[PDB]
């Protein structure tokens, strides 16, 4: 459908084998698929094209907000309150764009678990792997700053990455 | 009579009225604030043809 | 005795008086206008309409809107082979770090 | 919010000018009109908050707890009404002149942006209610209980204060904006380790922490009906609130000094669930509950973890809407017998159906029944504190084991068994108190079904 | 679009459409039973149709309708897995919802509040639903919760009998007990997941933990009444037949079971578990017959009867074989919601004699109750070819089979061989030999309600095990190879149950009187084990509660601490400031001092 991206959310091609009967048997499965297509399909899709004719008449839109980039925390002086307080929320903005991101992905390897059912182990490595990578970022960016979060914490927190980085690779080239 | 009525039921308005003088004071005290109209880094654009603030 | 005191007053009952009485008040006019006035103005108003009102907020919380964003930044990083979640969320060029 | 808080203001006069037998209608409808008014508050940003001007602004953590006294404040009108129908005018008028003012300091403190501003209202709100106790109350208890209130809160707020001009001195302001964007780290010291206890130790003494909490006994118990919803409801949650606004100012110094505030809260969750397991009286055993589900809040804040900020907020709706709602149906059955004792009255359910139906419902949320924001608030506590250790998990068991086990035994005490045979006073039940009881539980429902409006800012 | 997913929804709809109409005037007349039967029917065809959907090629669908809310990286959404257990079970817990509804309007016809007792059914019902249909932890918790509350609500039905309140009380106890396990599952795995659904759980926990998986089996152990936690089942027994027919030993008890089957992949994972499992389960099976074969309540014999079979049930999870445990899950419904009809209604007749030592002579006296308990009987204990026999006797074998506790494998087979003679005992102390009843004679069992109920609970007590073994696909290896005596040994061990039991039956007609033994008085007092075990820990409980807390604590040494001492002091210097006799002579001495003092300190 192209309520969504097939891109953002993709599904594998569907493959259904064809029926192959090997008894005289009537089937009723399908007569009673044929009967819930006589009695309810057609019934709710005479209803569904009702109400699309009826929204087709008054068609309006709506759009998607655009925010500009802003100057970040690292640019913000010291107790400079206009611009820390633009910095600070163009970062709780980030944050929540970063989480749904993880939710996109979290609905990916569900969805990938479900379809291949028996045979998960093997088919969703290639989520798993993408959802492993994506969880140790978005860990390694807001792992532990706590209930009072904030662009100056984060800033604080990846200074002290950088500088155990930086350490690390001093001692292994020493 | 119908002036009991009013002699009995004149306090029914006070909180309606009340209410009324909080917006008209919500919007006095909003408009003491406004030195980063349309000057925000974020939200600055150019005005419209027709008109002279972003918001009141 | 130590005082002139009066005796304890028996308890008094609403139903004696008004076998059909809300409990709102002695005076049945005043009694059934109060039960009138608190069911109407809390159930129906109170209740129904800022249920609704609830319900259909604006969202403000930008939701959809973040949702929105993450789809569209999905899409570019993973059609560029970028990675989908940047591992810093400053950049090192602009932190400087102390010697 | 002046056009909440001025229809308050103007509540007032309507009250005072309004006819003997019309004050009661007039309070109702009109107070059910603001809190309907209020109900606009809960349309909050992602972002910030709603900066209204410089003395007040509104949170995702301060509407709730607006529209939850907003809503409070209609309820305690119907009660008062109930038991006070032999007063004379100007007492009634009194009365609900003292609700009002009530109402009025908890908004303004709920919305106030200074921390010297909502200490000014947070103890402003004494007077009314320690009026309302020692004049409206039954006993003789009463002037007793207003005492150890007053001096409980006051012997804890007045460090606060101290501790708040000494940060006004030192960093140049009080708004909460202003010491959320420069804060700076809180080193390991004397001097920061008993700023840090002013100020928690103020707002613990409010919560109440256990050890703590004896005067929230004996306030709840000889307090009239009125304050005694107010008192569960809001009054415990200006603690809460309080904490989760000053804890920006105390890192890193929490992680060291959260350990004996853990403890005691742990500990005394569970000795206050026991402590339910036998008592003699209704009202003591709900005010205990209180005080274990005030605990478990002070675990949430105190680990102070995104997932323990929400469940707290929610905790603290959940229990002010179900503690109220407890303490409405104890004070129908105590005016039925004009008794507190709880083995008094029973077979109450084969007398009175649908009071047996509102206790039921009132029991089954007080314990955490699933979906209930009070499972809500209490699973994502439990799940942040598993997070924080893997011992608190047993902590929690066995305090909602025992929960349980009190709910359903002062349920079946008070409802089920067979009537007593010498108490043959027991009316119908009101009209009056089957509304107040419907109004107290379908916001409860409704919030189930909606339940990121009482999730706090970290949601 | 599939029809699946339609007909499942409209399925769970339709069951919780007669709640809405609890407030009108069928509500208020008596038809509403009549109502609630034939929704529940209309129910059961329609979740049928897709069992044939699904048994033709394996479809298996989630369906995640409603979002719920986002904690910020956790989304909590109402989400329906429709897969083999869940259409497998559902139309099972139909049928048997259905027959015991329609019992149930014969049953309590007497009773004032018989449409409130079916509104109870129907809202049992539509929990135990959710929590069978339920995709994600809080969704399993919420139809836990549900069916918990509903349990506790039908077993105390009689509001004055104050058994029916301790054993209501009792069972919230242990189910509560239960919730701790439950949460601390939920807790762990959301800290260590970031998901509370099946689908994400599976995917990260390749190697599921020790403390995640006995939170399960706690939380399991504790609804399906394992031991240590069993007692609260056979008390269960206060609530009206109808009740402990359907919500307990049918679909309730089978809720811990079920709850691990779920999390199968991850019971395969670890391996200490499954022997905790194969322990615990060993263990409820024998002890649970053990006190079943010396009960002289009919009731009582059929509640342990059915916490034996849950012992078993748990017994086949821990020998990794989930499928068969739901096999078994099935077929016990099925055999054991007759039996419980059965009993109802020779107690009945009776007027309200549950006592098997005032039953007999029912044999020619109820022909077709007779008939139906035979046949129950013959089922529960495995005859060769009857709907008992496709799941008992394949765990039997498996067991046998596999590579497991040689004394829980012993326990079984004891079981067993328990479970046929305390079968022979009911059948012998309630229908062969001379009447024991009160000379009026009630019996009465020609109503067509009963009559059909058992009817229909009959034919599936003999042809659906066939028809379900038969149209399951293959989940697991068969053991083909196998010695002839471990391939006979289910029914070496009922027929020497069935013996012994009947000669020891026999041996009651002689003129002999003798003591009981320590044995018998061990194992008709259940093993002592509900009185030491509800009366000590409650007592030290309830007195610590009074002693320590509330006195000790709170009204002395709370008290006497911080406000009774500060008044004290302050009142002490009170009393020395204000004691003064107003002499100048001594208060300007004392000036004379303060004047020295400030000259020579200060400076
Ligand atoms: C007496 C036995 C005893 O010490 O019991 C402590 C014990 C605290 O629990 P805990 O888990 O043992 O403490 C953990 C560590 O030992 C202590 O924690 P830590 O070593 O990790 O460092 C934190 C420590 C850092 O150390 C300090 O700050 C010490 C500096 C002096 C503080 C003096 C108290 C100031 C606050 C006013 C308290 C009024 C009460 O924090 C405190 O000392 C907190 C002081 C306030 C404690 C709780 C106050 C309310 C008590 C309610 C019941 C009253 C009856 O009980 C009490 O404090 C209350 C009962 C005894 C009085
Ligand atoms: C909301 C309803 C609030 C009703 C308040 C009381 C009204 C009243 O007086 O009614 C008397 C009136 C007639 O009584 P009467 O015989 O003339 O008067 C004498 C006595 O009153 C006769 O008294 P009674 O014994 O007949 O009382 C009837 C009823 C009165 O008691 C209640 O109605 C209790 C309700 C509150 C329970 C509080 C703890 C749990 C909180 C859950 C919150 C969920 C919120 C969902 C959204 C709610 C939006 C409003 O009590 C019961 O049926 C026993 C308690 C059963 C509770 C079972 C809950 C299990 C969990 C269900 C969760 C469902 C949602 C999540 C699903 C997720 C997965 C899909 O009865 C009714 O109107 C029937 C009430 C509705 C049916 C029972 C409750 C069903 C709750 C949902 C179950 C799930 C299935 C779907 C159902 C769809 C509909
Ligand atoms: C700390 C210990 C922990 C132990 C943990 C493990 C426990 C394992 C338990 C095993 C099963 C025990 C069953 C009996 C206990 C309950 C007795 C009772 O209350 O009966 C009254 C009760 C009648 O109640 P009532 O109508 O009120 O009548 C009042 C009584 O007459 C009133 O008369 P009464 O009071 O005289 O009646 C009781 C009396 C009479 O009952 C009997 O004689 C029952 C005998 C049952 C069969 C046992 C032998 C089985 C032989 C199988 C041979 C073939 C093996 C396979 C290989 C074949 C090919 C080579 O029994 C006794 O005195 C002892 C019987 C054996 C006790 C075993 C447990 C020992 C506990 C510790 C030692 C205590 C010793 C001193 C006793 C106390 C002081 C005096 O009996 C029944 O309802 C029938 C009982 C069941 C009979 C069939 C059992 C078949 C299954 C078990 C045998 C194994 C078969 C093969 C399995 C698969 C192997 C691979
Ligand atoms: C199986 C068991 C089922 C049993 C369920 C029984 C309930 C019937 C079915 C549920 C009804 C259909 C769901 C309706 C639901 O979706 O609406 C909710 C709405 O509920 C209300 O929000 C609840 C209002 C709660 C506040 C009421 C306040 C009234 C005054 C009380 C004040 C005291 C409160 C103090 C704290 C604030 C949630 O909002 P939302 O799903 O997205 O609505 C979709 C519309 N959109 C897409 C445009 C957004
Ligand atoms: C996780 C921490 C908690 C662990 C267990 C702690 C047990 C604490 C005991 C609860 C305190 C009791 C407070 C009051 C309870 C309600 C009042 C009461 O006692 O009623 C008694 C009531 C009625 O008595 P009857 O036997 O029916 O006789 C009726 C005769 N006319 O009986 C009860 O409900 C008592 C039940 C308490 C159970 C105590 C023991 C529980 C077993 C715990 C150990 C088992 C561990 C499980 C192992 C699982 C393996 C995976
Ligand atoms: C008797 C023993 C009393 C012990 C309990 C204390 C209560 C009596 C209060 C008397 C003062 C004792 C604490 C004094 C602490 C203090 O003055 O220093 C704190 C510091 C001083 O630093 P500077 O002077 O600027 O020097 C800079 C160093 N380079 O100032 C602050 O941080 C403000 C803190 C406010 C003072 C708080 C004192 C109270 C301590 C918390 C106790 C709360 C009690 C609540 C009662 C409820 C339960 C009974
Ligand atoms: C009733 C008959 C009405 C007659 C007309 C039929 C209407 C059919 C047309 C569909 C209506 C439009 C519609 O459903 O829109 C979807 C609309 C909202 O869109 P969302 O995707 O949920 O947005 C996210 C919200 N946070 O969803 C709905 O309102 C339908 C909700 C029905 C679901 C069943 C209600 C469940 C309530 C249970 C109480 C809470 C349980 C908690 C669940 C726990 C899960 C872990
Ligand atoms: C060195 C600097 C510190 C010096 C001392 C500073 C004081 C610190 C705070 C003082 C607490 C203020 C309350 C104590 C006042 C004295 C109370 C008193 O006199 O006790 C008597 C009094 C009864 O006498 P009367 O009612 O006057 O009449 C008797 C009729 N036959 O005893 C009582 O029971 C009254 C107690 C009620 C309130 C007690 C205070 C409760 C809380 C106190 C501690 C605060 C806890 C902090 C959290
Ligand atoms: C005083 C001593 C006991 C203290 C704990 C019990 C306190 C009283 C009862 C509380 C009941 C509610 C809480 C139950 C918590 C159970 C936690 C648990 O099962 O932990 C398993 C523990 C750690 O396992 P994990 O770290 O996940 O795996 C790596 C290998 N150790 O794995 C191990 O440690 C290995 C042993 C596994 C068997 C543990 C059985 C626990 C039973 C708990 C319920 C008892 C009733």
């Amino acid at each position: 459908p192209d309520s969504w991206d097939k891109d953002v959310y993709p599904e594998p091609p569907r493959r259904t084998p064809a029926p192959a009967p090997q008894t005289s048997l009537p089937n009723p499965v399908t007569y009673l698929t044929k009967i819930f297509d006589l009695l309810v399909d057609r019934p709710v899709t005479l209803a569904r094209e009702f109400i699309e004719q009826q929204h087709a008449k008054n068609r309006y839109y709506y759009y998607h907000r655009e925010f500009r980039r802003v100057p970040d925390i690292t640019e913000c002086e010291e107790k400079d309150i206009l611009c820390m307080f633009e910095a600070e929320m163009q970062w709780r903005r980030d944050y929540k764009v970063d989480q749904e991101i993880v939710n996109i992905i979290q609905e990916r390897l569900k969805a990938c678990q479900q379809r291949e059912g028996e045979s998960y182990r093997q088919n969703c490595a290639k989520e798993l792997e993408q959802f492993t990578q994506v969880s140790k970022a978005f860990q390694d960016r807001y792992s532990d700053l706590g209930a009072h979060y904030s662009a100056r914490k984060c800033l604080a927190k990846q200074k002290q990455r950088m500088l155990a980085e930086r350490k690390a690779a001093k001692e292994a080239a020493a | 009579n119908v002036l009991q009525i009013v002699r009995d039921h004149w306090v029914h308005i006070l909180v309606p009225v009340g209410f009324v003088f909080g917006c008209y004071l919500d919007r006095r005290s909003d408009e003491k604030l406004t030195a980063f109209r349309n000057k925000s880094l974020l939200f600055k654009r150019e005005l419209r043809p027709n008109e002279e603030v972003t918001w009141k | 005795i130590r005082l002139q005191e009066d005796p304890d007053p028996e308890d008094e009952n609403l139903y004696e008086k008004n076998p059909d009485s809300h409990g709102y008040d002695k005076d049945p006019i005043v009694d059934l206008w109060n039960m009138r006035v608190v069911f109407f103005f809390g159930f129906s108003i109170v209740l129904v309409l800022g249920s609704t009102f609830v319900a259909y907020l604006p969202d403000y919380r930008m939701q959809e809107w973040a949702r929105r964003e993450a789809e569209r930044l999905v899409k570019y990083r993973e059609a560029n082979g970028l990675p989908l979640m940047e591992s810093n969320c400053f950049d090192p060029n602009k932190i400087q770090l102390p010697e | 919010m002046l056009k909440i808080i001025i229809p308050t203001t103007m509540l007032l006069p309507m009250t005072w000018m309004s006819k003997h037998n019309m004050i009661w209608i007039n309070a109702t409808v009109h107070s059910l009109l603001i809190s309907l008014i209020s109900l606009s508050l809960l349309n909050q940003l992602g972002e910030n908050s709603l900066n209204f001007s410089l003395t007040f602004f509104s949170d995702s953590l301060s509407a709730p707890l607006l529209v939850l006294t907003t809503w409070l404040l209609p309820l305690m009108l119907m009660a008062s009404q109930s038991h006070l129908s032999k007063e004379t005018t100007t007492r009634k008028k009194l009365y609900i002149t003292m609700l009002i003012l009530l109402q009025l300091f908890l908004i303004m403190t709920f919305t106030a942006t200074e921390l010297i501003l909502f200490y000014i209202l947070f103890e402003a709100t004494l007077v009314p209610t320690l009026i309302i106790i020692t004049r409206w109350g039954n006993q003789t208890e009463r002037l007793n209980a207003g005492l150890y209130f007053l001096f409980y809160t006051l012997a804890g707020s007045l460090p606060l204060l101290v501790a708040l001009v000494y940060i006004q001195n030192t960093t140049g302001s009080l708004n909460f904006l202003i010491i959320h964007y420069w804060s700076h780290p809180l080193s390991n010291s004397w001097s920061n380790i008993f700023m840090w206890l002013a100020c928690i130790m103020a707002f613990m003494v409010k919560m109440p922490l256990y050890g703590l909490h004896l005067w929230l006994p004996k306030a709840h118990v000889e307090a009239p009906i009125a304050g005694s919803m107010v008192l569960a409801a809001v009054l415990l949650k200006l603690g809460g609130y309080g904490m989760m606004r000053i804890t920006t100012i105390l890192n890193p110094l929490t992680n060291y000094m959260a350990y004996p505030f853990l403890m005691l809260s742990m500990w005394g969750m569970i000795m206050t669930s026991s402590i339910c397991l036998r008592q003699t009286d209704l009202k003591s055993l709900i005010a205990y509950s209180s005080v274990s589900h005030m605990a478990l809040v002070i675990v949430a804040i105190m680990i102070q973890t995104p997932w323990s900020f929400m469940g707290a907020t929610a905790l603290m709706i959940a229990h002010g809407l179900t503690s109220s709602m407890l303490f409405c149906l104890a004070n129908t059955n105590y005016e039925r017998v004009h008794s507190r004792t709880m083995i008094l009255a029973r077979g109450l359910q084969t007398l009175l159906p649908l009071m047996a139906t509102w206790w039921l419902v009132a029991s089954l949320t007080n314990l955490a029944l699933p979906p209930s924001i009070n499972l809500i608030g209490e699973l994502f506590i439990i799940t942040a504190s598993f997070s924080w250790s893997n011992i608190t998990i047993i902590l929690m068991g066995m305090n909602m084991m025992i929960t349980a086990l009190y709910s359903l035994y002062m349920l079946i005490t008070t409802q089920r068994g067979k009537y007593t045979h010498h108490i043959n006073n027991i009316k119908p039940s009101f009209t009056r108190e089957n509304a107040l009881m419907a109004l107290h539980i379908l916001p409860l429902l409704l919030l189930t079904l909606n339940p990121k409006m009482i999730l706090g800012p970290l949601y | 679009m599939n029809p699946f997913a339609s007909l499942t929804l409209t399925t769970l709809t339709i069951l919780t459409i007669p709640i809405m109409m609890s407030n009108s005037n069928i509500y208020k007349t008596n038809l509403y039973p009549n109502y609630v039967k034939t929704t529940v029917s209309y129910a059961f065809t329609l979740s049928l149709v897709p069992l044939l959907m699904f048994m033709h090629t394996g479809q298996e669908m989630i369906i995640s309708n409603w979002h719920w809310m986002t904690l910020q990286t956790v989304e909590l959404s109402l989400s329906f897995k429709m897969d083999y257990f869940s259409v497998m079970f559902i139309p099972v817990a139909l049928f048997v919802t259905w027959s015991i509804m329609e019992f149930s309007m014969w049953y309590m016809h007497s009773d004032p509040f018989i449409n409130r007792f079916f509104k109870y059914l129907l809202l049992f019902l539509i929990t135990m639903m959710i929590l069978v249909t339920a995709n994600n932890l809080f969704q399993l918790f919420i139809g836990w919760e549900g069916v918990g509350i509903m349990s506790f609500l039908l077993i105390g039905w009689w509001h004055g009998r104050t058994d029916a309140n301790t054993a209501a009380l009792q069972a919230i106890l242990y189910n509560r007990i239960g919730d701790i396990g439950f949460v601390l599952s939920m807790a762990w795995f959301l800290t260590h997941s970031n998901a509370w659904d099946l689908q994400q759980i599976f995917m990260l926990n390749n190697e599921c933990p020790n403390m995640p998986l006995i939170g399960l089996l706690l939380a399991a152990a504790g609804k399906s009444a394992q031991f240590g936690l069993h007692p609260w089942l056979p008390s269960a027994m206060e609530g009206p037949t109808p009740v402990s027919a359907l919500l307990h030993s049918s679909t309730m008890v089978v809720a811990g079971v079920f709850l691990l089957i779920r999390f199968y992949p991850l019971m395969e994972t670890n391996k200490l578990v499954q022997t905790m499992t194969l322990c615990l389960g060993a263990i409820t099976t024998l002890f649970t017959a053990l006190c079943a074969i010396t009960q002289n309540d009919i009731k009582k014999i059929v509640a342990f009867s059915t916490s034996s079979q849950l012992g078993l049930m748990m017994v086949t999870i821990g020998i990794n074989q989930p499928h068969l445990a739901f096999l078994h899950i099935c077929m016990h419904a099925f055999f054991k919601a007759m039996l419980f009809m059965c009993s109802g209604s020779i107690i009945h007749s009776l007027n309200d004699e549950q006592d098997i030592r005032k039953m007999g002579g029912l044999y020619k006296a109820m022909p077709f109750t007779t008939t139906a308990l035979i046949i129950g009987s013959l089922a529960l204990t495995g005859m060769p070819y009857l709907t008992g026999f496709y799941s008992k006797d394949l765990i039997i074998e498996a067991v046998n089979m596999s590579y497991t506790n040689a004394w829980a494998l012993l326990m079984t087979l004891i079981a067993t061989s328990l479970t046929a003679a305390y079968s022979t005992r009911i059948i012998f102390f309630a229908f062969l030999g001379k009447p024991r009843f009160p000379p009026l004679v009630l019996i009465n069992e020609n109503n067509p309600l009963l009559i059909n109920s058992i009817k229909r609970l009959l034919i599936g007590s003999i042809f659906a095990g066939f028809i379900i073994s038969n149209n399951i696909p293959p989940m697991t290896v068969p053991n083909t190879t196998m010695p002839l005596y471990m391939k006979m040994t289910a029914l070496i061990v009922t027929i020497m149950g069935f013996m012994l039991a009947l000669e020891l039956n026999n041996t009651t007609y002689y003129l002999k009187f003798k003591y009981p033994s320590q044995t018998y008085k061990f194992s008709n007092m259940l093993g002592y084990y509900p009185s030491i075990m509800h009366r000590l820990p409650t007592y030290h409980n309830l007195s610590m509660s009074q002693k320590s807390a509330s006195s000790l604590l709170d009204l002395i040494w709370l008290e006497t601490i911080l406000p009774k001492t500060t008044s004290f002091i302050q009142m002490k210097m009170s009393i020395m400031v204000s004691n003064q006799k107003g002499l100048i002579k001594l208060y300007f001495l004392s000036f004379l001092i303060t004047i020295m003092i400030s000259m020579t300190l200060f400076n």
